[PDB]
């Protein structure tokens, strides 16, 4: 048995850290909607 | 509680409380994705939501109404990821998404790695607006993660 209780707002940090860069990938979406990589 | 707002999806059957993924619930509904509970039901305080539509194709699912979340990425900006790690707090990440190509068109990605059990986390335009789940992705040559940014219809 799962449960859910509540962890914050949804509202856009304008000090958020910034991180990640901008990929872009050819991938597969199967049936099962696992994506893999071309 | 149906506040709108970003809940943490929890569990019992294993070695004490473990945070088995993410959700948002907007306009009544609980949006998260279907790995996290495999569409069983869930539990709120008094209450319990069961599921309402959900497709694994998508990893997608929604509770106790249709999917209500419909933004989505203008492309250009970049946007935040409102993850909800296990045993931490909410935190901000912004990004400038990159792309899966796909044979049906281009989905949004996030690069971004983040344990197991923050599937589920939204993420946001500049506006607010909750644009996709973060969660179902790659694994890269690196080793490290990048997620589709996935929304509903
Ligand atoms: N792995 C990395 N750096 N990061 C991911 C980030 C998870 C973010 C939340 N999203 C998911 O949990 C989803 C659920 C399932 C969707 C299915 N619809 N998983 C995935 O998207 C991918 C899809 C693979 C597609 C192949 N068919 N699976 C994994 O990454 C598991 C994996 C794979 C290789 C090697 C490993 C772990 C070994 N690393 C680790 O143990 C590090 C700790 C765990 N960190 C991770 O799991």
């Amino acid at each position: 048995d799962m449960y859910i209780e509540r962890a914050g707002d949804i509202t856009w940090e304008k000090d958020a850290e910034v991180t990640g860069n901008s990929p872009r990938l050819d991938v597969a979406l199967d049936e099962s909607g696992d994506f893999s990589l071309v | 509680e149906t506040t709108d707002g970003v809940y943490r999806v929890m569990t019992r059957r294993l070695l004490g409380s473990t945070q088995v993924g993410v959700g948002v619930m907007q306009e009544g509904v609980f949006h998260t994705m279907w790995h996290v509970t495999k569409g069983a039901a869930l539990r709120s305080g008094e209450g319990r939501l069961d599921p309402y539509w959900g497709d694994v194709k998508q990893d997608l699912v929604s509770y106790c109404g249709p999917w209500k979340l419909d933004a989505a990425w203008d492309g250009l900006s970049e946007v935040q990821l409102l993850a909800v790690p296990p045993g931490e707090r909410a935190k901000n990440i912004q990004t400038l998404p990159g792309i899966f190509k796909t044979k049906d068109g281009d989905i949004g990605a996030v690069a971004l790695d983040y344990p197991a059990g923050t599937s589920g986390s939204p993420i946001l335009d500049k506006c607010g607006r909750v644009i996709g789940l973060y969660g179902n992705g790659v694994v890269i040559k690196n080793g490290s993660y990048v997620s589709a940014i996935t929304q509903g219809k």
